[PDB]
């Protein structure tokens, strides 16, 4: 009856990877890869490469 | 007894919903009692 | 891989097995088969088995006669290589005592192990034919799709909160 | 220990073929790899769709757009049926060809439509038979015509449906 | 030890490119391998179409087969 | 439909075997090709020196291979089956085809 869930997993897994990327970016160490293949530096790394 | 699983799913959805849309700051409460931060809370770090 | 009835290495009778699993066994590993193939080949004196006059070893030539150790070793070492699946012979310590007139040699043989080609004649099958569904699951869905989703949600709620 | 159905997506298709680069001569040059990867990955899509071309044509998973083709070969036309129950009627009629309408047999066919405990059958002295439904998941009036077909030539039938006991 | 034992020392059989069963290839990059080489820390490497030892250099510096 | 066994086959396992056989006093040429992914034998049947084979099919156990093709003047009218000598669950393999290898490929002819 509620077996529409056959579509829910394609979102549940996806949010799992999104949470994983969130965690690595926020709590990373002096990176993350988006689906586009571009890099996102973690805060503890972004603090290093910026203009001082 | 799938009603039992549907139950937990029902409020897990609400916890997730508040976490995603936790205004500027919301503190979702998990079954373990730990506290989960909204996305915008997690974004204070960049917000400087 | 030559199959045959298993002979007990300790007693020489058929290996009916331990008292907990008594029965009959076939020689499967190449090692066991080759062991008994050499044992029978050396134990049967030449010409003493009817239906095959050419089988066996000619002990009568040497026993009871003044013989040269070197000649005997050649024949002993030659009978072994009649088996088509013998790789080599490693070492050979042939010694003779003149007081007791006894002769005793030592050596080992190396043989590889092969595959089973087909399991049709032995016991089991390697395929995993499917299991028919149960009850109205096929025409209306399955509950496990709900249970797994609930478990995934619960574990994800567990992950985010630090522990 | 192994599945008998060999029709499956080839495991790790992409890394294969790359294994045929002779002695890592080109590996780590990032110019030949991309050219080869771009071509090979196209076969990935085609290789994947080779399965659905066979998997999806089975009556269990066939969608309504093509399920009609399966039914057409068997003479079972859609009429006004919808997809979820159109599948059921196809199964019911096909299964009827090896049946004898015995009490044990009738229970078996109803078993596939109402789960394990969703159906029960009372019997009567003068050709009377009764069908009880507890956990119907589809509308029964459209399925009713077939439910008559797999019964003896002289059956007297009552049908009552309710949710739960 | 399984590659040197049954081999008389008088033959001078080098241990350069012999294959060691059981070991797993070293996954470090080129710069890492160069670093370890200066350390006299030998590595088992997965080679072009295969995997084999690299060099029998002891800690002092002399090749092992000499010792 | 009374039928009598009249011929048996054997395969050496070579992936592209081809040979000529005589059945019911008529002669035919057969080709056997081994499929890797599907691990099954593909059989092609045709006349001697024919440009293309008349029939091509996949071999399986206890299935009447010629069933849908007994309406051509150049196809045997007998029965061709593969059944095992050992455990009934064994499926056709590469090297397990033959009078004693495990699978008995056989041809039988009706009595006329």
């Amino acid at each position: 009856i509620a077996l529409l869930s056959s579509d829910a997993d394609k979102a549940v897994d996806q949010i799992i990877e999104d949470s994983k990327r969130l965690h690595i970016v926020v709590n990373g160490t002096g990176q993350a890869v988006a689906e586009d293949g571009s890099l996102l530096p973690s805060v503890r790394k972004a603090l290093i490469d910026n203009l001082y | 007894d799938a009603d039992k699983a549907v139950d937990q799913i029902i409020e897990d959805s609400k916890r997730l919903h508040i976490v995603v849309n936790g205004t500027g700051t919301e503190q979702a409460v998990a079954e373990d009692g730990s506290l989960l931060p909204s996305v915008r809370k997690a974004l204070i770090d960049n917000l400087y | 891989q030559f199959k045959d009835l298993l002979l007990d290495p300790l007693t020489g009778d058929l290996d009916f097995g331990t008292p907990g699993d008594r029965g009959m066994r076939l020689a499967l590993t190449n090692q066991l088969s080759l062991r008994q193939r050499l044992y029978l080949r050396f134990a049967i004196w030449a010409g003493d088995w009817y239906f095959d006059e050419t089988f066996g070893f000619p002990y009568r030539t040497f026993v009871g006669k003044k013989t040269v150790k070197a000649v005997l070793d050649g024949r002993i070492k030659s009978e072994v290589r009649q088996e088509p699946d013998v790789l080599q012979i490693t070492d050979f310590q042939s010694t003779m005592d003149v007081v007791s007139r006894s002769y005793k040699c030592f050596f080992t043989v190396v043989t590889a192990e092969g595959e089973e080609i087909s399991l049709a004649f032995v016991g089991e099958d390697e395929y995993q034919y499917p299991t028919p569904p149960e009850s109205n699951v096929q025409l209306c869905g399955d509950e496990g799709v709900i249970i797994n989703f609930k478990n995934k949600l619960y574990y994800l709620i567990n992950f985010r909160l630090p522990k | 220990l192994k599945d008998v159905n060999h029709i499956h997506p080839l495991p790790d298709f992409v890394r294969g073929g790359f294994d045929y680069v002779p002695s890592d001569i080109f590996s780590g040059k990032e110019n030949f790899e991309q050219t080869l990867r771009i071509l090979l990955e196209r076969l990935e899509f085609i290789d994947q769709k080779m399965v659905e071309l066979a998997e999806l044509r089975t009556t269990l998973n066939a969608e309504d757009a093509i399920l009609d083709e399966i039914g057409r070969q068997l003479g079972i036309y859609r009429n006004g049926l919808n997809d979820p129950e159109y599948r059921a009627v196809i199964m019911i009629l096909t299964g009827n060809n090896s049946k004898s309408g015995t009490r044990a047999d009738i229970i078996a066919t109803l078993k596939q439509l109402f789960g394990e405990d969703g159906v029960t059958t009372y019997k009567g002295y003068n050709y009377r038979l009764d069908i009880n439904i507890f956990n119907t998941c589809m509308e029964v009036t459209d399925i009713l015509p077939e439910i008559i077909d797999m019964l003896p030539l002289v059956t007297h039938l009552r049908v009552v449906e309710n949710q739960g006991y | 030890i399984g590659a040197m034992a049954a081999n008389d020392p008088s033959y001078g059989d080098s241990l350069h490119l012999k294959t060691m069963p059981g070991m797993v290839p070293f996954a470090g990059s080129d710069t890492q391998r160069s670093n370890a080489w200066s350390r006299n820390a030998n590595i088992y490497r997965g080679l072009y179409g295969g995997g084999s030892y690299i060099e029998g250099k002891t800690s002092s510096g002399q090749y092992v087969d000499v010792i | 439909r009374t039928v009598v066994r009249t011929f048996d086959f054997e395969l050496s396992g070579y992936p592209d075997e081809t040979f000529r056989v005589v059945l019911d006093s008529v002669t035919y040429e057969l080709r056997f090709m081994w499929n890797e992914r599907d691990e099954s034998w593909f059989m092609s049947l045709g006349d001697i020196g024919a440009q293309r084979p008349t029939i091509t099919s996949k071999l399986t156990c206890y299935s009447d291979i010629l069933a849908p093709y007994r309406y051509l003047d150049n196809v045997p009218d007998g029965n061709l089956y593969l059944w095992p000598l050992g455990d009934i669950r064994t499926r056709a393999g590469r090297f397990n085809i033959g009078p004693l290898k495990g699978i008995q490929m056989t041809y039988s002819s009706l009595i006329e």
